[PDB]
């Protein structure tokens, strides 16, 4: 019934200073637990991997978090990246950890031992991502400029590098790598201010003497943002990306891109033939008045104020069947933001109904909340002269007209309407969506990563000072 | 009926569609995404962490926890500190030596092009123009103002861009605008959409990006010249491709190809073939004119392009002993007698000064004499500036303004692309005198020296007869050990055919990678070539800005460099030493300058390769270098170049064939981005280049074989479309004008297309 419930701060912990500047750079929940299993997450500081388990409780004073493991990378590197994998034989959880000396350390977290090391990159690794299509496929983005696709499958044991996204894609350090749900598309971004979309080939079930080298992305642009891009992710076929010095998370789309269409081959990719052009695409549609059609479209801008000149700050969407899509992000001035994407359309249906009733009833419109009484019942109260529009209960007051005066029985104030449009209006691609919930933190906190539990009842934000903030919704606390 | 105020008022009402539509689009795209959320996959049967209990304690580390509750904040207690045992795990592997970019292998040097408040404003405006552009025509129909059509608005705009561009626009658009309400609309569009304060657009910015605006920015021989225009302008004299790694890149990324238009276009070369033909003093299987005369029945009416084909084939076949009737016949699909009759109707008609020999060079005896190294710079590549080869009627003298003789401090020998002949010109390079039952063109035992070795050039497969460079410079015989035991010995780069080498960590303190011998190499053997991107001195400077450098000076005076940063070969890893075991040399290789490494000592498998980087490094103004196989046993770790897997001695040596499709594709797209070429042109040029670039031709000796492979392979594709055979005959005409194609090859191409068409019929 509480599908509209957004998270609240429940627990918070400071982990011992382990780099003497100590920060948790990553947080990732284990995604292969059976339905109903208590969620387990891993927070990666510069030197440690802190594996926690979160348990719902009836006591507000009880601790839901229990550190079930604390590993220490005993190498001479500092880490920033993580992802979860599985042992292809025993189905045991593996935690991949990457750092500044360019290797991926895969840990057997239950047995407390190293599974293997993945060597090959020629610079520090800034990000790791696992394929939603294959738990054994891992992508690593590095300072060396390349993305490496690794396979933990037994077939590739001898030579684990299945693919290299190299060539003319990137010119500076990569800060982000993201996979499509089909596991065939990859997004990469970094310091060169380019976002690339790469199409992965099919990987043979046998030994590969050398990886498949990909040289050209299928979509490439440096025009979505005007600074280094440090977080890139897919939301369906839509892209969400974040850049330094912009105070926004951009929702945008590649024109002509669909994952329903057959995956293009490597030789289908556009090549830089004209050095002037800062956007090139294989997907670009045929029909447009433009000789050079718009290859992407800016859709919306989530307003993430006060981020300053900080970079390596990442967001995360909770995207699961039968639950609302929640975007969470924490800035550089102790604030955690949340957007319930399911609110947009409800607001959109509401505003359309309200404009229609305003036109049809010459402004005589009465608004009644969806929390009882009924549309047919309300019409029966105000008569034929007045139109009735149903409002979502969460849309609380303070080309749609505002009431002529405060004491008017029809409509809302300009203040009420401007407050709603700030948070839910999607008509302006260069507008600013106000967070639906902004939760303050004490005292100084720069957020590095956000993570969601499989059931979405837990949201963990990690950052500077080795701090972890745990937010919860749908609690069992008996106050 | 209309006024600026009323259109501006109307546009403001229509413009409300834009935020309405954007909101419907965004919401639609979001609803579709929610409904299509991924279902979680690869879920386990059991909770893998079930048996793991809390590691808390009242090598360990501390964690303090705080509990919160309420609408705002809020710490419940003060917190709770806890000790936790730490599991120390140490990695079982060292990272591989560091690098930047993916290092991709290239068979030969490739051509590279040259590489804020306004940026933000322009982008904000471009994005805005992009969103409004699709609304203009729907709005124009809704408004239905007399003479307010997009074409009339473009017409109005062109009646402030360059004067020429306004005329190109007016050419195809006219002045048929009256009632020029197109003024009142422009004024109203700029009041509404071009308000200064951002994001904004003037009607001209939308119009300028419209698909019908943006892209619009003797007698027999004049026809034939224009007809063969694309082939003479882009077709390469060296490798025969239309988008290749030969040519100059100007300061702007415009390219001067090394084509027939470098050698004064078609006519000089054509005239010379015709003259040669005069001095020189099997019917087709498609109703030959040699058996059927001129017909007597009635034929379909010939087209412009059909008569054109007969025209350029007639001209380029010239005063032959091979006839155009057969070839044109097989190109068009018309009988042979048909074109013979057309040719009869058209009534088509076709249009040695004794020089004193040089005291420093004899081209008859094929040898240099009496202090030739002070009389020329032919061998001195470092001081040689590149100019176009000869294309003048007179003798090759300074007095006649011959570049070969006068352009440099000293004259240079006239190379193959100079239009002068071996008889009329004393400066002409003629080849090798060299002939032996054993090894010749060294490096020479038997007889007089090798003029090629002397002039720092590899032998010419065509000029160096009884060498036998012809069969030894053939890449098809690269691994014929038996053949290469015999004469020449001076075709290493053309063979390539490099010694087995292996990548590893260098023995030099903190050097990163090194190249190690994976085979015993004898003194004076060819090791490897230095490949990379060909760049200018300036482009190299831009790359040096934004510890490790891969530049190599190729032609110093000319200002050309080889950069192996991304593209090159394993030779990029060879480290410096004052006294190395190998040496670079700059070689003239069929009008290409290439760097080869030669062993100066006997090197054993496992031994590291070193060379002296030169003037521009203390581990024992552009900075850059200058002048049954198994994995060996070594103290240094070795690695696969691609995978970076550590190698183990005794394992079969990794030897990966180069896949250059990524590079072929860039040449395909470079032609696809040409406005000057018709699609019929690009369809063929791309088809030919995809094919010919794969063969890495450097000499005209091997072209007739690959031309014939192309006819045999593409025959059905060529005969299946009128424009393809038309384009192919353009190529064949250009190649015949150059004297690159033997008559017999064209005669054979006739029979390939004739049985192709017959079979398809
Ligand atoms: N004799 C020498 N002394 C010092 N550095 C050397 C050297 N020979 C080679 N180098 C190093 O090698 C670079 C040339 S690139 C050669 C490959 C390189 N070792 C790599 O790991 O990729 C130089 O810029 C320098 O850093
Ligand atoms: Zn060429
Ligand atoms: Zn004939
Ligand atoms: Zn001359
Ligand atoms: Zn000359
Ligand atoms: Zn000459
Ligand atoms: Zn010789
Ligand atoms: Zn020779
Ligand atoms: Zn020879």
């Amino acid at each position: 019934s509480a599908e509209w419930e957004l998270p609240r701060l429940r627990t918070s912990f400071i982990f011992q200073d382990d780099y003497k500047l100590a920060e948790f750079f990553d947080v990732k929940f284990y995604p292969y637990s059976p339905p109903g299993a208590p969620p387990v997450f891993a927070a990666t500081s510069k030197k440690h991997a802190v594996i926690c388990r979160l348990t719902q409780t009836t006591d507000k004073d009880a601790n839901p978090c229990e550190i079930i493991q604390l590993i220490r990378d005993d190498g001479n590197e500092a880490n920033c990246a993580s992802c979860w994998s599985k042992d292809p034989i025993t189905d045991q959880p593996l935690l991949c950890i990457a750092g500044n000396e360019g290797n991926v350390k895969v840990y057997n977290v239950t047995e407390g031992k190293l599974y293997r090391t993945l060597v090959g990159h020629g610079g520090g690794i800034n990000d790791l991502a696992t394929s939603p299509a294959n738990p054994y496929i891992i992508a690593s983005a590095s300072d060396d400029t390349t993305i490496r696709i690794w396979s933990l499958a037994p077939e590739h044991e001898k030579q684990p590098c299945v693919c290299i996204l190299g060539g003319e894609g990137h010119s500076y350090d990569l800060l982000s790598v993201a996979f499509h749900d089909n596991g065939r598309y990859v997004l990469s971004a970094g310091h060169d201010q380019v976002i690339n979309l790469w199409a992965l080939p099919e990987f043979p079930n046998e030994h590969m003497e050398i990886p498949i080298v990909i040289y050209y992305p299928h979509f490439s642009s440096s025009e979505i943002h005007n600074n280094l891009v440090d977080c890139v992710a897919f939301y369906g076929d839509l892209i969400l990306s974040r850049a330094c010095h912009e105070d926004t998370i951009v929702l945008w789309r590649i024109e002509g891109f669909s994952s329903d269409d057959p995956i293009p081959g490597p030789l289908d990719a556009p090549t830089p033939t004209d050095m002037t052009k800062q956007t090139r695409s294989y997907f670009t549609p045929t029909v447009s008045p433009q000789s050079r059609p718009a290859m992407f479209t800016r859709l919306a801008q989530f307003h993430t104020p006060d981020c300053g000149v900080q970079f390596f700050m990442r967001f995360r969407m909770y995207h699961v069947p039968g639950k609302h899509p929640i975007l969470a992000f924490a800035n550089a001035k102790s604030k955690t933001f949340f957007w319930d994407l399911a609110r947009f359309g409800e607001y959109a249906r509401f505003m359309a109904d309200l404009k229609e009733a305003q036109q049809s009833y010459n402004g005589r419109v009465v608004v009644v909340d969806q929390g009882q009484i009924s549309l047919a019942q309300a019409q029966q109260v105000h008569g034929p002269g007045v139109g009735v529009v149903m409002k979502p209960a969460w849309l609380v007051p303070k080309m749609v007209s505002a009431s002529p005066d405060p004491d008017s029985p029809f409509g809302f104030s300009r203040e009420t309407l401007q407050a709603w449009a700030d948070m839910y209006d999607l008509s302006n691609p260069v507008g600013l969506i106000k967070a639906h919930r902004s939760l303050a933190i004490d005292g100084a906190f720069v957020g590095r990563q956000v993570g969601w539990s499989p059931e979405g009842e837990w949201c963990v934000v990690v950052g500077n000072g080795n701090r972890a903030l745990i937010y919860q919704r749908w609690g069992k606390e008996r106050g | 009926e209309w006024t600026v105020d009323k259109i501006a008022s109307a546009l403001s009402v229509l413009a409300e569609e834009v935020p309405q539509n954007h909101s419907r689009l965004v919401n639609f795209l979001l609803e579709e995404t929610e409904k299509r959320a991924p279902q979680p996959r690869h879920l386990s049967k059991t909770d893998p962490f079930a048996h793991m209990k809390s590691k808390a304690i009242d090598p360990t580390m501390d964690v303090k926890f705080k509990q919160h509750s309420g609408e705002y904040g809020k710490s419940r207690n003060s917190g709770r500190r806890f000790q936790y045992p730490v599991v120390c795990i140490k990695p079982d592997r060292e990272p591989v030596p560091p690098y930047r970019f993916h290092h991709a292998e290239i068979r030969k040097n490739i051509l590279a092009l040259n590489s804020r408040s306004q940026k933000i404003a322009k982008r904000a405006q471009a994005e805005y123009a992009a969103t409004l552009a699709p609304y203009l025509e729907p709005w124009l129909r809704k408004l239905n103002i007399e003479g307010c059509t997009k074409s009339n608005l473009i017409r109005f705009m062109a009646s402030s861009m360059t004067p020429q561009q306004k005329s190109n626009l007016l050419d195809t658009y006219s002045d048929d605008m009256a009632v020029r309400n197109a003024s009142m609309f422009t004024e109203a569009w700029d009041r509404v959409f071009n308000d200064q304060s951002l994001r904004r657009v003037a009607l001209r910015d939308i119009l300028m990006l419209d698909k019908n605006v943006e892209p619009i920015f003797e007698a027999l021989m004049q026809k034939v010249i224009d007809a063969l225009g694309s082939y003479t302008t882009l077709g390469c004299l060296i490798c025969f491709s239309h988008d290749c790694e030969h040519g100059e890149i100007e300061r702007d990324n415009q390219k001067r190809c090394f084509s027939l238009e470098e050698i004064g276009g078609l006519m000089p070369s054509l005239r010379r073939k015709w003259a040669a033909q005069i001095e020189q003093r099997p019917p087709c299987r498609n109703e030959c004119y040699r058996i059927h005369g001129t017909g007597n029945q009635q034929v379909p009416p010939w087209s412009e392009n059909e008569v054109g084909t007969l025209e350029w084939m007639f001209a380029t076949i010239g005063y032959s002993q091979l006839r155009p009737e057969c070839f044109v016949g097989a190109i068009l699909g018309r009988p042979c007698w048909d074109v013979h009759r057309k040719l009869q109707e058209l009534d088509l008609r076709l249009p040695i000064p004794k020089q004193k020999s040089l005291p420093w060079y004899d081209r008859r005896k094929k040898q240099l004499m009496s202090d030739w190294a002070d009389a020329t710079i032919t061998h001195e590549h470092a001081v040689r500036e590149l100019f176009a080869p000869c294309h003048h009627d007179g003798p090759c003298t300074a007095a006649n303004g011959c570049p070969c003789a006068s352009a440099g401090t000293h004259p240079v020998l006239c190379e193959r692309f100079c239009l002068c002949t071996a008889e009329e010109c004393p400066l002409k390079f003629t080849g090798c005198a060299c002939h032996s039952s054993g090894k010749t063109c060294l490096q020479q035992r038997e007889g007089r020296p090798c003029i090629c070795v002397q002039l720092n050039r590899e032998c010419d497969p065509t000029l160096c007869k009884g060498c036998g460079a012809r069969e030894r410079a053939d890449p098809e015989n690269a691994y014929d050990e038996v053949l290469h035991s015999t004469g020449c010995q001076n075709v290493a780069l053309q063979r390539g055919a490099a010694k087995a080498v292996v990548l590893g960590k260098s023995q030099l303190e903190a050097c990163g990678y090194g190249l190690f011998a994976a085979e015993d190499i004898e003194e004076g053997e060819f090791v490897i070539e230095y490949t990379g991107e060909l760049i200018s001195h300036d482009e190299g400077v831009r790359r040096e800005h934004r510890k490790v450098s891969y530049l190599f000076t190729l032609l110093e005076q000319e200002g050309i460099w080889v950069d192996a940063a991304i593209y090159g070969n394993l030779s990029r890893y060879i480290n410096h030493a004052t006294d190395g075991n190998i040496m670079p040399k700059i070689m003239y290789v069929n009008h290409e300058w290439r760097i080869k490494f030669t062993a100066i000592k006997d090197i054993k498998a496992g031994e590291e390769l070193f060379f002296n980087y030169g003037d521009n490094l203390t581990k024992k103004m552009l900075p850059g270098r200058g002048v049954p196989l198994l994995v060996p046993k070594t103290t240094q770790p070795l690695f696969d170049p691609l995978s970076k897997v550590q190698l183990l001695p005794g394992q079969p040596l990794p030897q990966h064939p180069i896949d250059d499709s990524w590079l072929l594709l860039k040449h395909r797209d470079n032609l696809q981005d040409f406005i000057d070429l018709r699609p019929e042109e690009k369809e063929f040029l791309q088809e030919w280049d995809a094919f010919i670039l794969r063969r890495h031709i450097s000499s005209e000796q091997y072209l007739p074989r690959y031309f014939l492979r192309f006819v045999r392979e593409k025959a059905d594709w060529l005969v299946s479309k009128r424009s393809r055979g038309e384009e192919f005959s353009k190529l064949v005409a250009t190649l015949l004008a150059r004297r690159v194609l033997p008559e017999r090859v064209v005669i054979e191409a006739t029979q390939v297309l004739n049985d192709a068409r017959g079979r398809l019929r």
